[PDB]
């Protein structure tokens, strides 16, 4: 099999700066690397055909290029909507395969991720649960760290992390930390804390309530 | 111009069966061959299978030749994929591909994917909690308030806020699986002098249950 290995899987770039993708592939491909870009919520596009051939409607600063096992795309300049997944796929041969993918993403400023923490619902609890909630929104860049302490204790059992992709008005990132309990034991302690560490502190950036 | 629709996904227990349809029109059908490819929660597009216009050549990935079958038919302008022996690993967005962009042979158009979750788990509704800021947020302009979705399946589930008239300033995030369900949780800013004094309310939809709920954010 052709194995295609895309790099970097995730990509940062700023406006106006050159993004380059890289796909190399594990044996020789005579021109028939095409490229795919995949916006969020829809089907992958075909973008290049034949390394270098720019498909239906595709903007001239993406190109295409490379020969035998090495082969790129690059955006030249990057634009705001240049966001999405970016897969390179060979044709040359059954079976046909894909590069992993590649997410770029835009650089933008950092920014400190603003906190809100939430107590369980009182209906959650009602029925005996108790999830407490976090969330962590409009940060820059991605990599953030979060832990739930309970009565000042670290608790990494019952916790749930997720993030959004780029957002398209802010270029920013938002996440949501959920530590999940039963009320029976959400129920004894007193204090519920979820503490995240950022490239805009130095310090931990925390945010508490007591239960009442 | 190029049209192809997808349908058939749904949830099936490993082991198990079903067929994805894909229709095609605004070309001449039966003179292109066509692929399957699919894309998985996490993640990469994978080459499924492949029909040569006539359906006389066929072409498998190794991880399904022997469970899934490929085939059309020509009158009626469809492509299918006959998935069998399910495995958990078949969990994907499946999308088809016309083989075109002769004599540069290309994957140019691709149809909308339609989603496969393979598990034994159960097709379960979600909760939905309000969340609810404090005890009652004083102070700040801006406000954030929450919902939260929890222990349904499979994905996915879709948020609005006061049906759609909030959508700026939302945040969505994507589900997590724990103890075999989903969980997610969705975000909105408000205004803090208009809140409670205007009413704000998540509203959760499950495809697969069809289930539909509204919850408003009340203060506490």
């Amino acid at each position: 099999n052709i194995v295609m290995t895309q790099s970097p899987k995730s990509m940062s770039m700023s406006v106006g700066e050159r993004v380059t993708l890289t796909c190399k592939a594990s044996e020789n491909v005579v021109t028939y690397v095409s490229w795919y870009q995949q916006k969020p919520e829809q089907s992958p596009k075909l973008l290049i055909y034949g390394a270098s051939n720019r498909y239906t409607g595709v903007p001239d600063r993406f190109t295409g290029s490379g020969s035998a096992t090495d082969f790129t795309l690059t955006i030249s300049s990057v634009q705001a909507e240049d966001l999405a997944d970016y897969h390179c796929g060979q044709g040359y041969s059954y079976p046909y395969t894909f590069g992993g993918g590649t997410k770029l993403e835009i650089k933008r400023a950092d920014a400190a991720p603003t906190v809100s923490i939430f107590p369980p619902s009182s209906e959650q609890l009602t029925s005996g649960g108790a999830s407490v909630v976090c969330f962590l929104n409009n940060f820059y860049p991605k990599d953030i760290n979060v832990k739930w302490k309970i009565d000042g204790s670290e608790r990494q059992n019952g916790v749930l992390n997720s993030w959004t992709d780029q957002d398209s008005k802010d270029s920013t990132y938002s996440m949501s930390s959920t530590l999940t309990l039963t009320k029976d034991e959400y129920e004894r302690h007193n204090s519920y804390t979820c503490e995240a560490t950022h490239k805009t502190s130095t310090s931990p950036i925390v945010k508490s309530f007591n239960r009442n | 111009d190029v049209q192809l629709v997808e349908s058939g996904g749904g949830l099936v227990q490993p082991g198990g069966s079903r067929k994805l349809s894909c229709a095609a029109s605004g070309f001449t059908f039966s003179s292109f061959g066509m692929h399957w490819v699919r894309q998985a929660p996490e993640k990469g597009l994978e080459w499924v299978a492949y029909i040569s216009s006539g359906s006389s050549t066929l072409h498998y990935a190794d991880t399904v030749k022997g469970r899934f079958t490929i085939s059309r038919d020509n009158p009626k302008n469809t492509l299918f994929l006959q998935m069998t022996s399910l495995r958990s690993e078949d969990t994907a967005m499946y999308y088809c591909a016309r083989w075109g962009n002769y004599p540069h042979y290309a994957m140019d158009y691709w149809g909308q994917g339609t989603s496969v979750t393979v598990s034994s788990a159960k097709t379960t509704a979600p909760s939905v909690y309000p969340l609810a800021p404090v005890c009652d947020g004083t102070t700040g302009s801006s406000v954030t308030l929450g919902c939260l979705v929890k222990g349904y399946f499979p994905e996915p589930v879709t948020l609005t806020w006061n049906s759609g008239s909030l959508s700026s300033g939302v945040h969505t995030f994507p589900a997590v699986l724990q103890s075999d369900l989903y969980t997610l949780s969705s975000s909105v800013t408000v205004t803090s002098s208009t809140w409670p004094s205007q009413s704000i309310t998540c509203n959760v939809a499950h495809p697969a249950s069809s289930t539909k709920v509204d919850k408003k954010i009340e203060p506490r």
